[PDB]
């Protein structure tokens, strides 16, 4: 015969190998596959869906959570005032478990890329105003003013010709580095007679083209 | 940099523990095929509706504490339709078309690969409608029937645990992913009577 | 504004060019051609949600569904358009989402998973009556009705089975889920419940 | 030597496996083959030849099991009743366990193709009629008038012409979806003088070219 | 869609149990070839008139409960014609014509092949005439002798379980399947004074 | 199967042999280089000042 000869490692049983096996029904031919539609070839299809943030995830909405996804606007708040503030972190807790995105992240170490978030107003189509969507980077503070957070990155939207303004936070990493965003009242909430006076906004996150993430994990 | 980790492959490789069978001093047991006894494999298999793939099963057999003996074992893959063993000395463990392993406790432990077993195109983890009587599906991927060689009783309990990878995956259609608890292994129902919150909660919205 | 006029039915519809084809696929031949205006259902200010399920949504009407009790199999793709009627001081949001083998949990009768013609409601519409968070049904084929901007919705769904032909008299294939994520309101004086009419379409139907 | 190492499912013995094996004699030369008529390839080429179904198969006929293979048409039998029902399962019991297609099926679990049932009449020459050979998909119920069965699929077999006849089933399945045969008196049975009043038909019944079977089974 | 399982070699395939011999505490056996001892196997080989084939035996060695001993074996295969063994020390175990293998019971069991064996072409299992008493072939494939090493007696008892599969399998000449049982392992000898119909019986011929 | 036939030396360890071993991520990509100033690839360029 051929010399051989046994090296270490023989006899182990490492759970992480790509080895063929023996089949067990060698005569068997399996039932041929047909067009499904809706393959997914990868998981990063899945974090490019915009699934709807949880902002609103007061103590006082555990026991009715249908109002957990929806956060008011009124009509007795005085302008230049704040009206949501939350952090930009898809891995931690609070609005962003309820994303698929803050799901995924779950099931892994280290991610890095862009987002992108989406507001909608959800409001009478006779009612106007104006709101400031207020980014700001890793490592600076929050604003106390809306004339501070105007000087950064931030987006004026008036809902009055646009029903859904976006906003993308330019790079997130995971290896705290949180990219705070902060809704100011630029104007107060101009209302007719007849329409309601209040008006609810949801908001809706996914991830871009450049997200990646790595070191598969288990929750 | 690189999208090589989320892929469908690697999201469903490295061979987890799926059943821990005892067989202490009957002397035979059945394991019928079911992926959804665990918390995990469940929650990330119920991300998609329909899924195909074929198992490759690794049998690591020992005494209840780590010692190995030099016994004799057999496991017999019963396919789905045929008749499971009923005895320890029953006409279906020299059944042909059963396929048998033979194997020591002192080796390495068994590979066995099985294919992708069911008369459709792919299994499905949810079936609405009804099979005629609980709204169930026929996926049924087989049974693995272990007992002891020999026809008097070995004196020696036997603990093997099954391990499973899971090769040559496609997905379908993607699902949300399950937030509340588990109740039964058929159907999902959950507990109605408290629903927990998707996410945790704060003090105002605007205390970060 | 157009004029939609196949079979001996006819609707008018506006010039909405939002069509949503559920994973990009139209539904063809090579594994009845009317509309179908159900009943409307009313919008309150404090109603939770509907769900059809489809084919048995058209089991009850005519010549498509007296071909359904007969020639025991089906295979076709659909075209369901949700529309609102409601003014320009009324506010809200519904969430229209086609779910593929939506299985229902119990806090189930033979009522409730197949509803017939009319629908039925939604109990806990947080958790979509089957454990998944409502959070993340935008991963399905949807399309958001904002009271402010639009009024109807159009989704083209085609046929999704692990079979190319299945039994139309158990089997569900599809649900339908219309859910009003952001509450209806408006002032005291105006039209209370606001009218939803649901429009279906078999397209590509084939029996044999 | 060359370096190895062993992976688990060494030193198994899995009982379906295709390997080479030590010849126990090298120096040893076998017969050669010679040509025998009637070699059989395919177990499937014994599936397509008709045998005798067994539709007379009463409780009253097991001490003479021969009057079990033909079933008798007579002439005190008014028109349109019924002659004659069996299900078309091959796989379950009843009559279509004598035939080589059911005794066939049980050596597997999932068979899917059409069948071919042939009847033949053995009656006097001078005698006429004709029969009704309806047949009901699976899922509909089995007709309770002659009416109702000849709406459906259905072959009109007068025996004054053609003695025998053939009725196809389009598609069984098995992974109850029964294809039920029912044989119907369309007129009486005519008769002269001398010639008997009484006649036999028997049934075969075989399996057509898109016929096959799978996951080997031993009963 | 395949019609590649029903091919002669996939009905023959699949290495089953053909003997069971047990060597408790003379010292020797002999198990001559033969297929007809089970009621599996010969009424699936006496479906055809001739047949043609090559065996290949494998010999699972134990205890009679499980264990392993460090003891040395010789499986010696007498071929058809050479005079079998008489003792434990006879001449014919020291006969270099008679192959064997020497094996421990520590081992991987011991795998051999035996080629085709007859003076015709092929096998046949119906011989009308008469060989010369009564109406049976000359087949004759062999005769295996299986005994423990050494001179005096070892002090375990042994049971080994020989499988064999079928290889290069053709078959000539179908026959009617077997439905009566059987009562000798040499001739077709069947019950005359009961007989069992093919069928099960029903009320009517109406039925269903 | 192929005969085979077992030298002096297995099951050795002997700790200077240069041999492939078994992965225990497969589906891990590592870091990608990036030019980092100073590479030394000898110890004698280290001796020379």
């Amino acid at each position: 015969g051929i010399p051989t000869e046994l090296k270490p490692g023989t006899n182990q049983f490492l759970t992480t190998d790509d080895g063929v096996s023996a089949p067990i029904l060698p005569g068997f031919h399996p039932t041929p596959p047909i067009h499904i539609p809706g393959e997914v070839h990868n998981l990063l299809e899945i974090c490019r869906v915009e699934t709807i943030l949880e902002v609103n995830n007061l103590k006082t909405n555990e026991t009715t959570p249908m109002q957990r996804l929806c956060f008011p606007v009124s009509v007795q708040s005085k302008t230049g005032e704040l009206c949501a503030a939350f952090r930009a972190d898809p891995g931690r807790d609070g609005p962003w478990q309820s994303t698929i995105l803050g799901q995924l992240c779950r099931y892994y170490t280290q991610w890095s890329g862009s987002l992108e978030v989406t507001f909608m107003f959800a409001g009478s189509f006779m009612a106007t105003g104006k709101m400031l969507i207020a980014y700001t980077p890793p490592g600076g503070n929050v604003p106390a003013d809306r004339i501070t957070a105007m000087l950064g990155t931030h987006v004026i939207w008036d809902f009055g010709l646009q029903s859904s303004v976006t906003l993308v936070v330019p790079w997130i990493s995971n290896t705290y580095t949180t990219g705070i965003i902060t809704i100011w009242y630029q104007t107060n909430y101009v209302v007719p007679i007849g329409a309601p006076t209040t008006a609810y906004i949801v908001a809706l996150a996914a991830a871009q083209d450049n997200f990646t993430m790595k070191l598969c994990k288990d929750t | 940099h690189s999208t090589q980790e989320t892929a469908i492959g690697n999201f469903f490789s490295r061979a987890g523990l799926v059943s821990i069978i005892t067989m202490p001093t009957d002397g035979y047991v059945n394991w019928d095929i079911d992926l959804m006894g665990y918390a995990q494999l469940r929650r990330k298999c119920e991300l998609f509706t329909y899924m195909r793939f074929d198992a490759e099963f690794t049998f690591v057999v020992a005494k209840p504490n780590g010692v190995l003996v030099p016994q004799l074992l057999q496991y017999m893959y019963v396919p789905p339709g045929a008749p499971k063993p009923t005895s320890r000395d029953s006409f279906a463990w020299q059944t042909a078309t059963n396929p048998s392993v033979f194997v020591k406790m002192t080796d390495p432990p068994a590979q066995v690969s099985v294919p992708f077993m069911s008369p459709a195109s792919a299994y499905q983890w949810f079936y609405d409608g009804y099979p005629t009587y609980g709204q169930c599906p026929n996926n049924m991927m087989g049974t693995f029937s272990i007992r002891t060689v020999g026809t008097e009783k070995s004196p020696h309990s036997i603990t093997l645990r099954v391990y499973m990878r899971i090769k040559h995956v496609r997905a379908w259609i993607p699902r949300p992913l399950r937030n509340q608890p588990y109740l039964f292994k058929t159907n999902p129902n959950y507990k109605g009577n408290d629903i927990k919150c998707t996410s945790t909660s704060r003090d105002k919205i605007t205390t970060l | 504004v157009a004029q939609l006029t196949i079979g001996n039915s006819t609707i008018t519809t506006q010039e909405a060019a939002n069509i949503v084809i559920a994973y990009g696929e139209w539904p063809e031949y090579c594994p009845v051609n009317r509309f179908f205006t159900l009943d409307t259902k009313s919008w309150a200010k404090d109603s939770k949600g509907w769900y059809w399920k489809f084919p048995d949504v058209l089991t009850e009407v005519g010549v498509f569904g007296q071909n359904a009790q007969f020639h025991y199999l089906y295979r076709s793709g659909f075209c369901v358009h949700v529309q609102c009627n409601a003014s320009k001081f009324h506010q809200g949001a519904l969430l229209v989402a086609v779910l593929p083998e939506y299985v229902l949990g119990t806090i189930p009768p033979y009522a409730t998973t197949q509803p017939g013609q009319v629908g039925a409601v939604l109990t806990h519409p947080y958790v979509l009556d089957a454990g998944i968070p409502l959070s993340q049904l935008t991963v399905c084929p949807h399309q958001w009705i904002n009271l402010r901007t639009n009024n109807c919705a159009t989704i083209i769904v085609p046929y999704m089975n692990t079979v190319p032909f299945d039994s139309a008299l158990n089997h569900c294939n599809f649900g339908l889920l219309v859910i009003p994520v952001v509450p209806l309101d408006f002032n005291a004086g105006a039209t209370s419940e606001i009218p939803i009419t649901v429009t279906i379409a078999p397209m590509c139907a084939e029996f044999a």
